[PDB]
């Protein structure tokens, strides 16, 4: 099973900016046989280069590859705004083709620190016996974030869930929201709920808490 | 020019089996591969198997080998994807996808025309609207509120502010996938503190599906 590993795992570069991504195979790849596909939110993957170079009818000229064996590069000379998507890289080469894990290929702008609020859970979703906590991360860069929920000063595993927004169209930043849940009978079991942020536009990490009940 | 239009997408039950269609017009057919690849909610491309129409030659991913059938009909230039023994794990969208052409015509493998894809959604979940929670703003400028739209099946809900005259500063975050098998989402938006007294934050929460509307006004927790 040949696998595919792309590099780096997010590429932030500036508009206009030429870009260069890495694939690597696990054997060499047999004729040549290696493509590489865009893809967009919600779109399926458009195919930009094939048999290592070659550019099909519709792809701009921005778009390049090379390499060889089991070494392997797309280069855009510059990239317009049309140009941030994720990529992938796929062998063909054997009978069982198979993809890399993608390069999300960003927007970088200047580091922006998240505005954190923290939710409690209203008086009417107690009533279904089920408490949701809520933490927002607001308009951040870059975005690699960490949040950690702390109830009555125990860090929590397993009974939170996030999800992030894509990169904001006029901003560049990204928004994150995670979400805590408890039974009703354990949120009532603890005072104090605490959503701790770490990242690196905040030079110690923020904690935004209530006490449940006040 | 060369098009490929599958059909529509389904919720499935664990243990059926899904067929799913791609009719392609304007070039090439039987002499070409048709490809199924597959693609998760959050995961990268699955390629599953492939057939070339002519003399229905196939090529199965060994993991789906047992499970997957792929068919064509060169009068209706149609291919076919049937894959049996659904899971939770089978939730994805599926799309055809057919290899170029080359240098007179060269087969080039690399899938260069795409179908618009196929959602398909294995779950045991009957159609559920969502509760409508109020992410109320803090007493404690900028304002953050929101609503949490939480425990409804299938995706998608929709959701404005102020029945669409709010939309600067609006984030609708994607749902997440419970372990109930219900989905859930929130959507916030941040806003004058000063505003707070004066100016009323509706969220209009659409679930077609179950033919769901819900208003909630968000307003500061009072005392």
């Amino acid at each position: 099973d040949v696998v595919m590993t792309q590099s780096p795992g997010t590429l932030s570069l500036s508009p206009g900016e030429r870009a260069t991504l890495s694939c690597r195979a696990s054997q060499s790849v047999s004729g040549g046989a290696l493509a590489w596909y865009q893809q967009k939110p919600g779109q399926a993957p458009r195919l930009l280069i094939y048999d290592t170079s070659s550019r099909p009818t519709g792809v701009p000229g921005r778009f390049s590859g090379s390499g060889s064996g089991t070494d392997f590069s797309l280069t855009i000379s510059r990239l317009e705004p049309e140009d941030f998507a994720v990529y992938y890289c796929q062998q063909y080469g054997t009978s069982q083709s198979t993809f890399g894990q993608g390069t999300r290929l960003e927007i970088k702008r200047t580091v922006a620190a998240p505005s954190v609020f923290i939710f409690p859970p209203s008086d009417e979703q107690l009533k279904s016996g089920t408490a949701s906590v809520v933490c927002l991360l607001n308009n951040f860069y870059p975005r690699e974030a960490k949040v950690q929920w702390k109830v009555d000063n125990a860090l929590q595993s397993g009974n939170s869930q996030e999800s992030v927004t894509e990169q904001d169209s006029k901003d560049s930043t990204y928004s994150l929201s995670s979400t805590l849940t408890l039974s009703k009978a354990d949120y009532e079991k603890h005072k104090v709920y605490a959503c701790e942020v770490t990242h690196q536009g905040l030079s110690s990490p923020v904690t935004k808490s209530f006490n449940r009940g006040e | 020019e060369v098009q490929l239009v599958q059909s529509g997408g389904e919720v499935k039950r664990p243990g059926s089996s899904v067929t799913v269609s791609c009719k392609a017009t304007g070039g090439t057919f039987s002499t070409l591969a048709f490809n199924w690849v597959r693609q998760a909610p959050g995961q990268g491309p699955e390629w599953m198997g492939g057939i070339v129409p002519l003399f229905s030659i196939v090529n199965y991913g060994q993991k789906f080998q047992g499970r997957l059938t792929i068919r064509a009909d060169k009068s209706t230039t149609t291919v076919f994807l049937d894959l049996s023994g659904l899971t939770s794990a089978d939730t994805a969208t599926y799309y055809c996808a057919r290899e170029g052409e080359g240098w007179f015509g060269k087969p080039l493998r690399a899938f260069e025309f795409w179908g618009q894809g196929t959602v398909i959604t294995v779950s045991s979940a009957s159609t559920k609207g969502p509760s409508v929670f109020p992410l109320a703003p803090s007493s404690k400028g900028t304002a953050a509120l929101g609503c949490l739209v939480k425990d409804y099946f299938p995706e998608p809900v929709t959701v404005s502010w102020n029945s669409g005259a709010l939309t600067s500063g609006v984030h609708t975050f994607p749902a997440v996938l419970q372990s109930s098998g219900l989905y859930s989402l929130s959507s916030v938006v941040t806003v004058p503190s000063s505003s707070l007294g004066t100016q009323t934050y509706i969220c209009n929460v659409n679930h077609k599906p179950s033919n769901t509307k819900v208003d909630k006004k968000v307003e500061p927790k009072s005392c």
